[PDB]
């Protein structure tokens, strides 16, 4: 009588990816973004960013200048290359509690992780 | 933009489903699943679930390979290929009584394996005897 | 010193998937394409469809009539609807190689079964 | 159809991608992961992967989270902030050494975690004690 949740024989192509992400101090957290793909994405700043503790993100307005805004490093993301996102947050990150960073893509295609 | 945030509430909530199975257990061609949420999202929307079995059917008595896939009904007496739920609407941490309607009794002491997919893409697989 | 391949940290959004797949005999496989996304995907004959022992699968063509050809039950899919494929095999299956089906509709979502 | 074909292969081979780390050593700065290639492809295009290191540097004897991005060179003897492998091509079976060079000599018996990612998608985390 074994049950487990989901598969690991099921799979779908992944064009993008967040390769790794976590908080750097208090209140700034940083995520590698890594296109995998074959296709040039563009316009980042058009991106949607949301983040907070599990199940209550909030939406992070791009470039800001006040906090909690997000910066990458690049615009745009060629096949196979890395851009940074950071985000500064108001209040700091509690030690016992999970976050979840989610970026959208002007294109819709939709990564999270977790930490 | 709306596709946009379509993605983001969907994708939430692909990660915030999850479902486990308690217990199996048959009675004649009737297969009642227990099933629980350990997600954090409700579950309501069972005509969007998926429900697949494998199992060994006894017929005349042959064990038999079957594979179908089951049809949810609100009928409270569903036919064979059917499906139905005790519940309408599986809370976080709650329970239900999934029951499945097999087209043969399944042969004794086979192998069988249920599948039961959420409308949001998460699922869960039990393997075992009938 | 502990390691670990990926991370279910690290996620995407779903829009399409297999729920199950595998062999119903040594000739036929069946396997259940389920739209978990928002819109209908419609035109899946020009779908393109591969199968084979995992690391040799062989293109299938639609409705041949002949091995190795696949079906679909529909030509489009709704969100929160399953299709059922079906591919008919020229050569029997073996016990103990593992099989991957691939399926890549028009628009290039690409999602994969094995068992 | 276009699309289609490229979609297809770059599937295939992110299923058929696999690394693990087998071991981890340090002498200084210099970092050697010993990786080994479980999967079926060869992996070759070294400068589409990632390398990220979170470790506690030794900055004037005070511990201090450390988080970077490393990039490849081919070059045997690296600079700091950049990574390199002692194999032009990895089989599959086969195992190499990846070269760190961090930009500190970790502060002793601190916790690190490093994240190698092939060029196709999959990767591999390593946690533990430097």
């Amino acid at each position: 009588m074994s049950s487990y949740s989901i598969q690991q024989s099921q799979k779908m192509l992944t064009q993008l990816q967040i390769d790794y992400a976590t908080n750097t101090s208090s209140n700034t957290v940083v995520a590698y973004l890594h296109n995998v793909g074959e296709t040039t994405i563009s316009y980042l700043q058009n991106s949607v960013v949301y983040f907070g503790p599990n199940g209550q993100l909030q939406p992070v307005g791009y470039n800001s200048g006040s906090s909690p805004y997000w910066t990458v490093t690049s615009n745009s993301l060629q096949p196979g290359s890395v851009v940074k996102i950071i985000i500064y947050l108001s209040s700091p990150l509690s030690s016992n509690q999970y976050y979840t960073i989610q970026i959208v893509t002007p294109n819709g295609y939709t990564v999270s992780y977790m930490f | 933009n709306q596709a946009q945030e379509l993605n983001h509430e969907l994708e939430l909530e692909q990660l915030e489903t999850k479902i486990t199975v308690s217990s199996v257990s048959l009675t004649g061609s009737t297969l009642n699943v227990v099933l629980e949420n350990n997600g954090s999202t409700n579950l309501y929307d069972f005509q969007g679930f998926s429900v697949i079995v494998q199992y060994y059917a006894n017929i005349s008595n042959i064990s038999t390979f079957n594979l179908s896939l089951y049809n949810y009904t609100k009928n409270s007496n569903p036919s064979p290929y059917y499906w139905t739920i005790n519940t309408p609407l599986l809370a976080p941490g709650s329970q239900a009584t999934l029951t499945i309607i097999l087209p043969y009794p399944p042969y004794p002491n086979t192998q069988a394996t249920v599948v039961i997919v959420t409308n949001y893409g998460p699922s869960v697989i039990w393997r075992g005897s009938l």
